RNA sequence: AAUGAGACA
RNA sequence: GAACAAUAGUAAGCACAAUCAUAGCACAUAAAAACGUUAGGUCAAGGUGUAGCUUAUGGGUUGGAAAGAAAUGGGCUACA
């Protein structure tokens, strides 16, 4: 009947590139590795299985597909897809004079048929206080009416919103929130002159 | 708590988008009814079974196409076969006791 | 924000009081179309409508 | 000696929109195995490296679930089988990462995720006042 | 295309084209399971959509005798029920245009007024004078450049 | 005594593979895990519908090749695509492989609604590790 | 087939429950807000329980997706604690062992 | 109930029930030899009931140097195959 | 600290 | 079927042992514990041998399984 060719190990050349054979990743082939590995708890009085049959090898995720040869050569043809980063931009205290406002998206990426997680549209935007161009009068009425959102020692004010079904709607409701708690927080309304001595807060 | 609190508090759930005026305890239930997904419309509720109809009927087909080799069923049949050849087998309808 | 589809309902009964609990819960409400909003809204309208009499004898006049 | 001669042909065509800045990109694997972890750490960090990226790689701590379940079939309650999921996290940082080097890394980095592992990405965009608030009014 | 294990690893010229075809086979011994009992694979859990995917049809999913139906056999590359049905639109008394009257012709003049191939149900003139081509032709009221 | 997917010592003349040969509790010990996903992290979802879809490919791969499969499934589950690595016998001719290969990979994976890989190991007799 | 009528029941019960989720959530709102008159909500009263039995989200029963058994089922898993036992113990489970500590 | 199903091997460790009590002490006096049967001795991997002769399993692939495609089986053929197992 | 076994080879 | 200043026993398999887990070791605790015994428990997790039902021992709808004279087991709260 059909025979069983010899594995193409004895053929394998001493000086091959090696990400050649293996492009993407792929399970665990015994043929297609030269390297004769063993695992699998040895019996009383003997030595660990074969690289042929052994199921404890190909259980493993393998990281034959990423060797660090492959991974300068993989990386070096990618380093055309990018953009430096600005140099003036080195500091970080540089980075809040310049860009005051950080937003925070979360993607997640699970095995499965379905790339829906419905903890994906979350949109977290903080904002520094001491530098924008609030009044005396205009930060404390903004206090006051955004409540425990800002953090008195670090003078960071956090809105997170989670009713907008997309990350796109929620960006433009969360930066929606905080213009318009700024142009309200400059309107003077009448009732205002009626403050208690209590609630002063100094 | 004064009238000026009273003004803040509304104001401030007038922008984020909660409710004004004020709302009784048992008044808040109507808000967190269409807030919150139905128990009934969730996705680990409708389809917690797997669709056993199409499990079935699909690999009875394929058994029969001879690209499924199921050993369970293949025991009920050499067994049923004994059965009527031992002379006892399953009556028609109408046969099992009228007579 | 849901407030047009509000016109038709009265500005000072108990309806308004309900109405806006209903509008405020489907602001929150992440996992519901639009569209599907605008059927609750519709669906309400429905409802008040075919039953008139019965808020006549419920003791506030409503339009 | 025989190879194909210029077998590359991508194309990056340089828009005018302005790229995307990012304050700091937070990555979080968690899987079953730390050898996993450990291994795909280093195929993170050594690619970082190339890039040009100065990340920094911490190891949170773990938490271990446990639940009970009764092992007979019938009566005998007193006699219980325990088991265990265990999922070992691992962090790495990146910071001052633009928009089109976050893209490419990224997709290179979840390409090559192990069966075992999952991953979560937060990413602090940085970005000016919006025109409203920039622009004087009131 | 082939697996890397030894035993399947073909060995001369021969194997290939008998490896790879057997293959192919299994495609379309799949697909034609896939085809006969759409109601088996109708339950979609992929997200976002796969289209390709989703079982296909040949039958005509209108079996009224209509216009709108009857494009949707000529699309689906079928002849004998286009051209009954095209029969019957005309004793209807119905107008037919005159694109999906030269669209029916194109279909029926490709293949002869015959099938094409299909998974499972040279020397001489194939063209007849006897055919439905010609026939239908001459029954068009008005004929363009096309 | 326990009796948990257990091989009882019968003299010396029954062969047991590696996976059968060591007691449940060794898992994550001595011997990996048949199957790799993320449902069952800590913060996953979808954690159901992928065993269930595990347990159809035991009944399924296992009917598919009759008496030629040596031992049991692995099953990798990376991105959307699902890989199903088999040791089969040196039983059937490879016209017969190379068309349940290509049968299984068109089934699944327009039953699934996605990608299926189908990678094969051949054994010229079930490997033994103990007895024997 | 499913593995028992039990079963076949609870599909169609959760089948039933699903088509009118919506309609009784739209009633079941005014019954639970005191704002409206109570008129009205003794009217909403009476419709809420003239629609089918099995339309009723408590009645909705969790079982074991493999052998039906109506109790002793993890809910993450939706299976029974014998089938869970059979298929961990095998190694079948990603991420579950026996516990040691 | 596709789920409900098991293997061979376990339904006849079973149904001949040659682990129990009762073949321990003499207990079992039955006499009868419970005979168990490989139900798989016959088996035409591709052969069906309905009788579909796929091109790869059961036919050759190719004929007269051209590739058989999936085809049917006569009544009166698919009767005399059933008849010879 | 008196008593007990039936249709198991 | 053993005598160590040794007199018929030998080397392997399973179990004990060692190792592993409880993020250092150690100790401790988990975990493990063969072949058998009690025809021990489970046809109601599921499957199935044999026997029985088949316009009924099958399927569906509606309503209803109350009640504690008394005895006892394991618990919570107490008698300060
Ligand atoms: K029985
Ligand atoms: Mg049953
Ligand atoms: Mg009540
Ligand atoms: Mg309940
Ligand atoms: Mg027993
Ligand atoms: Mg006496
Ligand atoms: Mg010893
Ligand atoms: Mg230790
Ligand atoms: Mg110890
Ligand atoms: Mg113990
Ligand atoms: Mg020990
Ligand atoms: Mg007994
Ligand atoms: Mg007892
Ligand atoms: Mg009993
Ligand atoms: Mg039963
Ligand atoms: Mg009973
Ligand atoms: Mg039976
Ligand atoms: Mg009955
Ligand atoms: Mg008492
Ligand atoms: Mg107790
Ligand atoms: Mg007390």
């Amino acid at each position: 009947r059909r025979k069983a060719l010899p594995p193409r190990t004895e053929k394998m050349a001493v000086d091959q590139d090696w990400p050649s054979v293996y492009p993407v990743a792929a399970p665990f082939k015994p043929s297609a590795v030269p390297l004769p590995v063993r695992m699998g708890y040895p019996v009383k009085r003997g030595v660990p299985m074969a690289k042929e049959g052994n199921l404890e090898l190909l259980k493993i995720p393998n990281f034959l597909h990423l060797t660090p040869v492959a991974i300068k050569r993989h990386c070096e043809a990618l380093k055309d897809f990018c953009t430096e980063w600005p140099a003036a931009l080195d500091s970080d205290e540089k980075c809040e004079k310049h860009f005051p406002i950080e937003i925070d998206t979360a993607d997640y990426v699970s095995a499965g048929p379905s790339i829906r997680n419905p903890k994906a549209r979350v949109v977290t935007l903080r904002v520094k206080l001491s530098s924008l161009n609030l009044d005396d009068h205009a930060k404390k009425k903004l206090i006051k009416l955004v409540g425990d959102r800002y953090c008195k020692s670090t003078d960071v004010l956090t809105i997170k919103t989670d009713r907008c079904p997309l990350k796109r709607q929620n960006y433009d409701y969360a930066v929606y929130l905080l213009t318009v708690l700024y142009h309200e927080s400059w309107k003077t309304e009448e009732w205002e002159k009626k403050k208690t001595e209590a609630d002063m807060e100094e | 708590l004064s009238e000026y609190a009273v003004r803040m508090s509304r104001l401030s759930a007038r922008l984020f988008g909660e409710v004004a005026r004020p709302t009784d305890s048992k008044s808040m239930k109507v808000v967190k009814l269409f807030s919150e997904q139905p128990l009934a419309k969730r996705k680990e509720t409708y389809d917690w079974y797997p669709n056993h109809n199409t499990y079935f009927a699909l690999m009875g087909t394929l058994r029969f196409l001879g690209l499924y080799r199921d050993e369970h069923q293949d025991f009920r049949d050499e067994q049923l076969r004994l059965k009527k050849l031992r002379g006892k087998g399953k009556p028609r309808k109408g046969e099992g006791k009228r007579a | 924000f849901l407030d047009k589809y509000l016109q038709d309902f009265p500005k000072q009964g108990p309806i308004r009081h309900f109405m806006e609990l209903v509008t405020c819960g489907l602001s929150k409400n992440p996992y519901l179309s639009v569209k599907q909003k605008v059927e609750h809204i519709e669906w309400f309208r429905n409802y008040f409508n075919e039953k008139r009499v019965i808020l006549k004898e419920s003791g506030i006049q409503l339009n | 000696v025989d190879v194909p001669k210029d077998m590359t042909k991508p194309e990056i065509t340089i828009s005018d929109e302005p790229d995307t800045l990012y304050k700091r990109l937070s990555v979080l694997v968690k899987g079953h195995d730390k050898a996993v972890l450990d291994s795909y750490e280093y195929f993170a960090v050594l690619a970082a490296k190339e890039l040009g990226i100065s990340i920094k790689v911490h190891e949170p701590p773990r938490k271990i679930e446990r639940f009970t379940l009764l092992k007979s079939v019938h009566i005998f309650k007193k006699h219980r089988v325990q088991y265990e999921m265990r999922t070992l996290y691992r962090c790495l940082e990146l910071e001052h990462l633009t928009g089109s080097t976050a893209d490419v890394y990224l997709e290179y980095i979840q390409r090559n995720l192990p069966e075992g592992v999952a991953m979560e990405v937060t990413k602090t965009k940085l970005e000016q006042l919006p025109e409203h608030i920039r622009k004087p009014i009131w | 295309v082939f697996q890397d294990d030894p035993y399947l690893i073909p060995t001369s010229s021969v194997e290939s084209h008998s490896f790879l075809l057997a293959k192919k086979s299994g495609e379309n011994a799949a697909k034609f399971i896939i085809n006969s009992y759409p109601k088996y694979f109708q339950k979609d859990i992929a997200e976002p959509h796969i289209p390709c995917l989703m079982p296909e049809y040949f039958e005509p999913q209108i079996e009224d005798v209509s216009e709108a139906a009857l494009q949707e056999r000529i699309k689906l590359r079928k002849v004998k029920a286009s051209v009954d049905m095209f029969d019957q639109l005309l004793q209807a008394g119905t107008t037919v245009s005159l694109e999906t009257t030269n669209s029916l012709l194109d279909l029926l003049c490709y293949y002869g007024n015959q099938e094409p191939s299909a998974n499972y149900n040279h020397l001489g003139v194939t063209w007849r004078t006897k055919n439905n081509a010609e026939r239908i032709f001459a029954l068009m009221p008005e004929k363009n450049a096309h | 005594k326990n009796r948990a997917a257990r091989v009882r010592v019968s003299k010396g003349d029954k062969p047991v593979t590696y996976e059968e040969a060591h007691a449940p509790h060794y898992i994550a010990h001595r011997k990996g895990w048949l199957s790799l996903h993320t449902g069952n992290l800590d913060g996953e979802d979808h954690a159901a519908e992928r065993t269930v879809e595990d347990v159809f490919l035991r009944k399924f791969m296992l009917g598919t090749f009759p008496g030629c499969l040596a031992d049991q499934l692995v099953l990798k589950r990376r991105a959307n695509q699902l890989e199903i690595c088999a040791l089969v016998l040196r039983q059937l001719p490879p016209h017969k492989f190379y068309f349940l290969v290509g049968y299984s990979e068109t089934l699944l994976s327009h039953f699934y609604k996605c990608p299926v890989h189908l990678h094969l190991q051949t054994v010229p007799s079930k490997v033994v590790y103990k007895y024997i | 087939y499913y593995v028992d009528w039990k079963m076949l029941r609870d599909v169609k019960r959760r089948k039933m429950a699903y088509e009118y989720a919506d309609e009784r959530l739209r009633i079941n709102s005014l019954r639970k807000n005191t704002i409206l008159p109570k008129d009205l909500q003794e009217v909403a009263d009476e419709e809420i329980a003239s629609l089918p039995r099995d339309s009723c989200p408590v009645r909705i029963r969790n079982r074991c997706v493999m052998t039906s058994r109506p109790r002793g089922v993890k809910r993450r898993w939706r299976l029974s604690r014998i089938v869970f036992r059979h298929l961990a113990d095998h190694g079948q489970l990603s991420g579950v062992q026996r516990a040691m500590w | 109930s596709f789920f409900t199903k098991l293997t061979a091997d376990e339904l006849w460790k079973g149904a001949l029930a040659e682990s129990g009590a009762g073949a321990r002490k003499g207990r079992g006096k039955r006499t009868k030899k419970k005979r168990r049967k490989d139900l798989n001795r016959g088996q035409i991997i591709g052969e069906g009931r309905h009788g579909f002769l796929w091109p790869g399993l059961n036919i050759p692939l190719m004929r007269n140097g051209a590739v058989q495609t999936i085809a049917q089986r006569s009544k009166e053929d698919q009767e005399k195959v059933e008849a010879d197992m």
